[PDB]
């Protein structure tokens, strides 16, 4: 159902093409990707507390 | 240090405004060139006589609508070599066939290995874990599968994706006709991933601003914070409290929770990439066969999965034609599929 | 190294931005990709 | 450790862990062997891509 | 449209279908419908769901 | 979505590149164009009894 | 005496998010098996 | 690091004096570029009036991989 | 304790229970290989390698065994159609057996090694500590490699000792097993081309010979021991995930398009045949011979082989089918039983009409009839309120050449309209749909599958890669980074060289 | 359908005036700071 | 304070085309068909 | 079959849901 | 035979090394003439 919704919203409005959609994208697209940066970057920095066989 | 070797090692990792590295000798050129050449395409270069398309700011197009697109139909998977049997060193003739397009491909696909390099060597400088580089492999089974994969399991680059906004969208609306790449279970995974990435971020930021420490007397709240300090900035204490109480579960370890982070947007990326090498073969998800049978025998019977089905019909009728000129489709009036009235 | 204020710098280079954009949407209108 | 006829025997050749010859050693040669092969792969994969043509080289089923 | 599992859906297939163009916005509850038999027709569930759901 | 629910759309560039004669030379845009007239005249196949979906 | 034994752990939290894994992919692809 | 701050160099006079020269210069000859019409011959755009010939009802699409350089040449010499 | 996902490491410092684990992993991996193939023999019918070959009913294992010369059956067929035929032991049935009896000892010998695990060949001489010299064992490895690789080049696919490899014309009628002189010059290096890969085992065993002896003769230099951390076994599993993922994609490249060592009769044809009407084109070839030199049009299509005329069928296209639509081809379409004849349909004028095929993008496709110059002249219309080129109006008409249905004219409407919704698929074929309760819908054949498996199988392994390199390179590191990292080292301008101590301002 | 619509009312009445004067009932000062 | 670094290279490979790039595409905007 | 199937992991994972947060490991400020 | 193709391969391969070659030729240079302290 929800795909049935997206697609005629395509036909009817060009959602596409709106920017705000646009602004959409790259909120939920910047967001997976600032998400993967941020678990990454702290994870990476870690201070060593555990054991070589522990999980951290 | 002593020889040339590590006099060169030398000189590419000074501590400089733009870290180099060994991976910058790949990084830098590889990243320019793919830049330059998209800047330089969409600027001035038509599709004309690989789609019957304009794509550039000389014929008009914006920036929503300019693209480098992909090569002919007929160029098959050539590697489009400026210097190739195609283009024959001919500048003019390479960039009317499509040799932009590869030539964006190549570079931004050496680019992103050069960037991965680049993480892992600032890294191992900095004396880090190397997370961020692996985070970054989802980003490259993504580019890999769409850009690569997808057109070689496919009759040629013309069905990868064109280097544009509108380009892009299209394909989009392609694998939607084409593919019912909505319901593709991997396809699905990638959604979720990319849409819980997004909700992590935002919930963890917002939570972090709003357990804050008063650490300060600003009413602005950035200032009262120190890199070096020993102490956290928020406390788990109370978020963990208030998440209990509000949703009924909560992060308690921030190693967790941050590792959380990584996991589900990379591994999100990484299942759309599985199922996009699928479609480089057909191999969808395109119907549910007891719907089919079902339907096909019971005229009343209708659920949300037909109706998707009828308008992706009406897709590849509709868009085919000019989609795919070198099928020289003619499908006449009568032909096309429609309902009532439109 | 001091001479020009930065807030001018600013002011200048951000009027120039204004300026070349206000003109490529003034070309959405006219000549080439207006329709028209 | 169990002393095995079949251990004994090959003990040898699991003796020389660590062993190192001293600075670059082989590197200039194996790099030249490197580049080699980077071209080979470069000729075979633009041979299948039509991208290099050789005469009596026909890249087809129909030889 | 047939929306539930036991009407021939799966998960990814099954809806709670919108309710009927014929209502247009008007407001449909359960007592609106002269019986449940009418009310599931016309698409009444979808109605009490996605208002409920909105306030809460 | 709350303003398209007024019918405020996306960009619409259909025919925006025209040559020297009046000759229309097609976008990806107007690729996008085709895609959505199939959505558009498949899309709920018995409802529409005259030639404009106009809500 | 094999000296590099070691025990597995699963704590609660664990057992909790993979069954969360294992249902929600049984209940995602399970209409793609039944077809 | 080490090299002068962007704040110091581009408010610095010297700055300006080079550079409202070259900015400019570059900006004429992009300008020139396309003006003389150069642009459509190195990348091979066609003009408004180059798309089609006069009668013609097809596209010049290029169907051959090995002759589509001289297909291009013989699509452009009926114009 | 272990967290699930690091169980395994408990065999890092345990050079014998690696072994033990490398030895049951093989166990499973050869007891698979004889188990697929029986339950393939359980299943495969082989009386008809024309119309029902292996690659229609799901077969993936039976063509890797034709592929090197195992083509019988102890039961006494063979692949190609041949009965009486004596395989000696190694029929398919033999093979299996034989994978199983190795699975069997590679059992046994994994249990032994996982009791004595503290052999004293795994200790350090000097340190007592376990240790592996992986340097070394990379050579003798290698060494073993190529003279493996060499012998199966020079013995078994030239046929010197051995049955040689599979090989067929150019469309895939004829093949069988044969020896194969390797090829020298440059085609050699062409895929189509079979001595290529007799040359390719035979050159390449006589190089893995000789890196083989200089990687047991001559010591790693210092800088490239400690750069890649040779003496830590993660980084061996890393590059060799590498060379895996590598491997891996070639063979997926190569099953997609096709060459000598992925033949059309045990995989089924491309689907770029299909894009070039690649077969459509020989058959055309044959039939215009044929009349050139007198033959009638029902003689010209009645010499053209079933076989050939199956390969022209998107039914065997392998890029027609679904991820989940599952089993082997003859479960869509059916147990294909007879060409029905080439269908040439005319209207009302006598010009002949040609039925616009569907190409392997379109799930669906429109009955669109074009005369010889393209010019569209009937179709099967939706609306048909303004119709114009219906059958009925353009008075359509089929009369079929060759196949069930040679000499046949049909002239009623559905009828006619039948036969040309057949013909988007290519040539017409009568199916047996109930043996298997086919259901109608296209799959894709091993082709497809091995293909799909191995791409997806070839980008999860880079993840692999990175993350054991990752390991490897970071080793330091695992559980965290130095708690008292001077800060000098991460602010800027500290240091004139990133990371380096000594070089402080 | 009337005696349901009667419920209902009353239900969503009861649940609107304890929202009303619960909020009413000196919120302001039910929090862990200065009251 | 050197002139000539990494840092001034990086730069002006994108400020350069930049420039001459902007006024191609001023001028673009004033062709008409 | 079909539809018990779909009925039965759902309700296992509403279940789950009441465990993970009634029967959670609880989190200790120590 | 020296096919056109070829001839193209051998352009794209001496390109490539001139390319390396020199852009190593320029690093060493630099590096040598700027050394660490
Ligand atoms: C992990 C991340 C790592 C980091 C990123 C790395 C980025 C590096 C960039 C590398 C670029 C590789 C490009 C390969 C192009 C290609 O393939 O080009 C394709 C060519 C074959 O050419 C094609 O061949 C087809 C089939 O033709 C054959 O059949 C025809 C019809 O019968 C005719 O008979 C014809 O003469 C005969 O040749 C068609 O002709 C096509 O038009 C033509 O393009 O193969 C070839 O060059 C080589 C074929 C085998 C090698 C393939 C190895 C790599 C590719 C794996 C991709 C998997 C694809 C499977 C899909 C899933
Ligand atoms: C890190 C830098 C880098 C890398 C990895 C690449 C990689 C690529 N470039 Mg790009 N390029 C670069 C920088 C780079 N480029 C720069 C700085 C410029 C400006 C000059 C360009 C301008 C450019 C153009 C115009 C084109 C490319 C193209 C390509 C592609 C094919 C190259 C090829 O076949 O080489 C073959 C050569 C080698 C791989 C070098 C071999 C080196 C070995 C190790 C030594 C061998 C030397 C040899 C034995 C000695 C001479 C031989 C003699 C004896 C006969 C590939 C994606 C093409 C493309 O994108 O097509 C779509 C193309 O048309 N490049
Ligand atoms: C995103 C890609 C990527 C990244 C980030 C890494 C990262 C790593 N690799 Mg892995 N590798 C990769 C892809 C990658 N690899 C590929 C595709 C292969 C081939 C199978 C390998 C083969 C490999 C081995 C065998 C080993 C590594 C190792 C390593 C580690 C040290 C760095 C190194 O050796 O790089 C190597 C350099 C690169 C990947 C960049 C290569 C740049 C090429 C030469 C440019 C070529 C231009 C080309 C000729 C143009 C022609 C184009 C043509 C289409 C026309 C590190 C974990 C080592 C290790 O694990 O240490 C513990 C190790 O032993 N790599
Ligand atoms: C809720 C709606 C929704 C959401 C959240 C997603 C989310 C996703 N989609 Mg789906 N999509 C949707 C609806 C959705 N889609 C619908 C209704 C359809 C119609 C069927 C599609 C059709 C669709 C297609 C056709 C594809 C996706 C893909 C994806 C994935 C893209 C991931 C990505 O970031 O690639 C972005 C690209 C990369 C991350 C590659 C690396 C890029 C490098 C790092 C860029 C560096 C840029 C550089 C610095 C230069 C900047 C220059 C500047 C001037 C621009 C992701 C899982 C893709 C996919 O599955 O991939 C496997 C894909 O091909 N979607
Ligand atoms: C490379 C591996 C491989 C390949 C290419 C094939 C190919 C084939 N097999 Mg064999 N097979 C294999 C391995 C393989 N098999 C193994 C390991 C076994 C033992 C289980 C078998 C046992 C077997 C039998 C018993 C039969 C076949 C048959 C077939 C044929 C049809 C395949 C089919 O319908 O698949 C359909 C495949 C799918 C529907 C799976 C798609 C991918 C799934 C969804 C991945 C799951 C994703 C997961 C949930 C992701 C979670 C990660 C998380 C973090 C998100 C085909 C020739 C059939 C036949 O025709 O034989 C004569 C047949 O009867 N196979
Ligand atoms: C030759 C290939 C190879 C080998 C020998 C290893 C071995 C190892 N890996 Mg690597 N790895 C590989 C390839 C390989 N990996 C690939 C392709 C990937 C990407 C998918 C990874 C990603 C990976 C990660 C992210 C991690 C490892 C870890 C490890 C270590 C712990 C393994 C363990 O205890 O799992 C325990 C596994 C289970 C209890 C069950 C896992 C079940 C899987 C998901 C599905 C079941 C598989 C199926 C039945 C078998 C068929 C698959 C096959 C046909 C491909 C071990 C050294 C871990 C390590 O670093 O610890 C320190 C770790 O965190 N690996
Ligand atoms: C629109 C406003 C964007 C900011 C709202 C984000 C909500 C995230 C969830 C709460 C996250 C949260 O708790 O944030 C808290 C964060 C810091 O809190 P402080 O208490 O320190 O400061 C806010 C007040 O107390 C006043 O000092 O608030 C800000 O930084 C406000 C910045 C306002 C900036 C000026 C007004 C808005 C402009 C923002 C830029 C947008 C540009 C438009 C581009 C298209
Ligand atoms: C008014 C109340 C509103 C009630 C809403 C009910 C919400 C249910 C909450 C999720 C419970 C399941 C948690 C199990 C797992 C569990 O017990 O986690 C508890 C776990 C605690 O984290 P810790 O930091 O304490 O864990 C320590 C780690 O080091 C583990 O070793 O929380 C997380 O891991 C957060 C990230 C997962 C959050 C996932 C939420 C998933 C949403 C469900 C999606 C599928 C729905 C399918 C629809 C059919
Ligand atoms: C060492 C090492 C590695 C492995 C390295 C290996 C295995 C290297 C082996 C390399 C080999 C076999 C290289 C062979 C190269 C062959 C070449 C360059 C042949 C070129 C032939 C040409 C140009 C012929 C041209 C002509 C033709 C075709 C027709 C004629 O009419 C005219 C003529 C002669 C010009 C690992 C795995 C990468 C790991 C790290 C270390
Ligand atoms: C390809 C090629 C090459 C290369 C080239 C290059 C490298 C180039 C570069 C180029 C470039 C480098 C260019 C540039 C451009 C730029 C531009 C054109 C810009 C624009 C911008 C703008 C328009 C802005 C906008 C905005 C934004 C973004 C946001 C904010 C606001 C605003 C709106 C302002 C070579 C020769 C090697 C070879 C052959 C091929
Ligand atoms: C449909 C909407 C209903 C319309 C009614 C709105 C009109 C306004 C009426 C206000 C009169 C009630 O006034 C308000 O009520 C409640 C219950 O009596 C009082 O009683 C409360 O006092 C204190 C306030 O600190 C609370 O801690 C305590 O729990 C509670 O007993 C409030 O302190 C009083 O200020
Ligand atoms: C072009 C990058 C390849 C680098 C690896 C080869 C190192 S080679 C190494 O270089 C030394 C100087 O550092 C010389 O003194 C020495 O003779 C040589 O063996
Ligand atoms: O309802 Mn649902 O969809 Ca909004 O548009 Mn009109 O209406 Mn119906 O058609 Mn198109
Ligand atoms: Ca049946
Ligand atoms: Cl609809
Ligand atoms: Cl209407
Ligand atoms: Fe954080
Ligand atoms: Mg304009």
């Amino acid at each position: 159902g929800t795909f049935n919704f997206m697609i005629v919203f395509q036909a009817e409005h060009n959602i596409l093409m709106h920017p705000f959609h646009q602004l959409g994208v790259a909120g939920v697209f910047g967001g997976a990707l600032f998400c993967a940066m941020h678990g990454s970057l702290v994870t990476s920095s870690l201070i060593r507390e555990t054991t070589e066989t522990e999980s951290a | 240090e002593r020889g040339w070797f590590d006099i060169l090692d030398d000189w590419l990792k000074r501590d400089r405004f733009v870290f180099v590295g060994w991976s910058g000798i790949l990084l830098f050129p590889c990243a320019y060139l793919a830049l330059g050449g998209w800047l330089t395409g969409t600027t001035f270069v038509t599709s004309w006589y690989t789609h019957g398309l304009a794509s550039s700011y000389l014929e008009g197009c914006n920036f929503l609508t300019v693209a480098v697109s992909t090569p002919a139909n007929s160029m098959g998977h050539s590697l489009l070599l400026l210097w190739g049997p195609e283009a024959q060193g001919d500048f003019t003739r390479w960039c009317q066939l499509g040799g932009l397009w590869t030539f964006i491909a190549l570079h931004g696909a050496f680019g992103l290995i050069g960037f991965m390099l680049r993480q892992f060597e600032i890294a191992r400088l900095v004396g880090v874990r190397p997370y961020n580089a692996i985070a970054f492999s989802a980003p490259i089974a993504v580019f890999v599968s769409v850009f690569l994969i997808y057109p070689l399991g496919q009759s040629s680059w013309f069905f990868a994706p064109s280097f544009g906004v509108a380009a892009i969208f299209r394909f989009l609306l392609f694998f939607q006709g084409f593919h019912n790449w909505t319901l593709n279970p991997f396809h699905m995974m990638g959604v979720a991933g990319v849409l819980g990435g997004a909700l992590l971020c935002a919930i963890h930021g917002a939570t972090v601003e709003n357990t804050l420490f008063q650490d300060g007397e600003g009413a602005s709240t950035f200032r009262a914070f120190n890199p070096t300090q020993a102490e956290e900035t928020y406390s788990m204490v109370t978020a963990n409290r208030f998440w209990s109480q509000i949703f009924g579960i909560a992060f308690s370890n921030k190693r967790w929770l941050h590792f959380f982070m990584l996991f589900v947007p990379v591994t999100g990326l990484w299942m759309s990439a599985i199922g996009v090498v699928g479609l480089a073969l057909n191999l969808r998800s395109y119907d549910f066969i007891s719907q089919e049978i079902r339907a096909a025998e019971d005229p009343e019977f209708e659920t949300f999965y037909t109706k998707n089905l009828l308008l992706n019909e009406g897709i590849r009728a509709w868009m085919a034609p000019q989609d795919q000129p070198h099928e020289n489709f003619v499908f006449p009036e009568e032909v096309l599929p429609r309902g009532n009235a439109l | 190294g001091g001479r020009i204020p930065l807030w001018i710098v600013a002011t200048v280079a951000g009027m120039g931005v204004i300026v070349i954009v206000g003109l490529f949407f003034y070309g959405a209108y006219a000549g080439l990709g207006s329709s028209l | 450790a169990r002393r095995t006829w079949l251990g004994d025997i090959l003990r040898p050749l699991n003796s020389e862990y660590g062993k190192v010859a001293p600075g670059w050693g082989t590197t200039p040669l194996m790099a030249v062997f490197m580049g080699l092969f980077l071209v080979f792969l470069l000729i075979i994969l633009e041979i299948y891509n039509s991208t290099l043509i050789l005469d009596g080289v026909n890249v087809s089923w129909k030889a | 449209v047939s929306g539930s599992l036991l009407y021939g859906n799966n998960i990814i297939t099954g809806a709670v279908v919108p309710s009927s163009n014929a209502i247009g916005l008007h407001f449909y509850p359960i007592w609106e419908a002269a019986s449940l038999d009418e009310w599931l027709y016309n698409g009444g569930p979808y109605q009490l769901i996605i208002f409920h759901f909105l306030l809460g | 979505i709350s303003t398209m629910a007024f019918n405020l759309n996306g960009f619409n560039f259909n025919h925006s590149v025209i040559d020297a004669k009046g000759n229309v030379i097609n976008t990806w845009a107007d690729i996008i164009n085709r895609a959505n007239l199939g959505m558009e005249v498949m899309h709920e196949r018995n409802a529409h009894n005259f030639p404009l979906d106009l809500a | 005496p094999n000296p590099n034994r070691q025990p597995v752990e699963l704590n609660r939290t664990s057992l909790y998010l993979g069954l969360l894994l294992i249902l929600v992919l049984a209940l995602l692809f399970s209409s793609y098996f039944f077809n | 690091t080490g090299e002068r701050p962007f704040s110091d160099i581009i408010t610095s006079v010297r700055y300006w004096v080079i550079h409202s020269i070259t900015i400019p210069a570059l900006f004429i000859a992009g300008w020139l570029f396309v003006s003389t019409g150069l642009a459509y011959d190195v990348f091979g755009t066609p003009r408004p009036d180059s798309y089609y010939a006069q009668e013609q009802r097809s596209i010049p699409l290029v169907t051959d991989r090995f002759e589509a350089k001289q297909q291009v040449e013989t699509f452009l010499e009926q114009l | 304790g272990l967290p699930w996902y690091r169980v395994h490491t408990v065999l890092i410092n345990d050079p014998g229970r690696l072994i033990a684990a490398h030895l049951m992993h093989t166990a499973l991996v050869a007891g698979w290989a004889g188990s697929m193939a029986l339950y393939e023999l359980a299943t495969f019918d082989p009386s008809d390698p024309v119309l029902n070959p292996m690659w229609r009913q799901g077969m993936f294992v039976l063509p890797f065994m034709a592929r090197l010369g195992v083509t019988g059956s102890w039961s006494g067929w063979s692949i190609t159609g041949e009965t009486g035929i004596d395989p000696g032991f190694w029929s398919f049935e033999g093979v299996a057996l034989a994978h199983i009896v190795l699975s069997g000892l590679l059992f046994l010998a994994a249990c032994w090694h996982w009791v004595y695990w503290d052999l004293e060949l795994f200790r350090d001489p000097r340190t007592g500590e376990p240790a592996l010299d992986l340097p070394k064992m990379f050579g003798i490895h290698l060494f073993l490699a190529g003279l493996l690789c060499f012998g199966f080049g020079a013995f078994h696919l030239t046929g010197l000792f051995g049955p040689g490899m599979w090989v067929s014309d150019p469309y895939g009628l004829t093949g069988s097993v044969q020896p194969v002189a390797p090829e020298w010059g440059p085609d050699g290096f062409n895929p189509y081309n079979p001595g290529g890969v007799v040359a390719h085992h035979i050159a390449a065993g006589i190089v893995g010979i000789i890196a083989g002896l200089f990687h047991i003769l001559v010591r790693p230099p210092q800088r490239l021991y400690k750069a890649l951390r040779m003496g830590n076994i993660e980084t061996v599993l890393s590059s060799s995930i590498a060379a895996v993922f590598f491997a891996a994609f070639v063979v997926a490249g190569t099953m997609w398009y096709g060459s000598a060592t992925t033949p059309i009769e045990l995989f089924g044809p491309t689907r770029y045949q299909w894009d070039s009407s690649y077969f459509q084109q020989e058959i055309n070839r044959r039939v215009q011979a044929s009349l050139a030199s007198g033959a009638t049009l029902e003689e010209a299509w009645s010499a053209i082989p079933e076989k050939l005329a199956f390969y022209d069928y998107i039914g065997n296209n392998p890029a027609k089918g679904g991820l989940f639509r599952t089993g082997p081809m003859n479960k869509g379409d059916g147990i294909a039983q007879a060409w029905k004849g080439h269908a040439v349909f005319r209207n009302k004028e006598g010009e002949e009409l040609f039925v616009r095929r569907m190409p392997a993008f379109f799930e669906s496709f429109p009955v669109i009839l074009t005369d010889k110059n393209g010019v569209v002249k009937a179709d099967i219309p939706f609306r048909r309120a303004e119709s114009k080129y219906s059958f009925e109006q353009q008075g359509v008409t089929v009369s079929f050449y060759g196949g069930e249905l040679n000499g046949q004219t049909f002239t009623d409407p559905p009828t006619v309209k039948s036969y040309a919704r057949k013909a988007i698929f290519g040539e017409i074929f009568e199916f047996d749909t109930e043996t298997l309760n086919s259901d109608g819908i296209f799959r894709t054949s091993p082709r497809g599958w091995f293909t799909f498996a191995h791409a997806v199988f070839a980008l999860l392994f880079f993840f692999g890669h990175i993350w054991h390199g990752a390991r490897t390179l970071f080793r330091d590191v695992f559980s965290g980074i130095d708690p008292e990292l001077s800060p000098e080292q991460v602010e800027w301008g500290f240091y004139q060289k990133v990371g380096d101590v000594t070089t402080r301002r | 359908m009337e005696t349901l619509k009667i419920t209902v009312y009353i239900v969503v009445t009861f649940f609107v005036l304890l929202f009303v004067f619960g909020f009413l009932s000196g919120d302001p000062a039910r929090n862990p700071k200065r009251k | 304070y050197p002139i000539f670094t990494v840092r001034w290279v990086a730069v002006h490979t994108l400020a350069v085309p930049t420039i001459f790039f902007l006024g191609a595409i001023a001028a673009m905007q004033f062709i008409q068909r | 079959m079909e539809t018990i199937t779909y009925v039965f992991i759902f309700a296992c994972i509403i279940a789950l849901f009441f465990f993970a947060i009634f029967f959670r490991e609880p989190p200790r400020i120590t | 035979t020296i096919t056109p193709s070829l001839k193209g391969f051998f352009i794209g391969l001496l390109s490539g090394a001139v390319v390396l070659g020199l852009t190593f030729a320029v690093l060493i240079a630099i590096s040598q003439i700027d050394k660490v302290q």
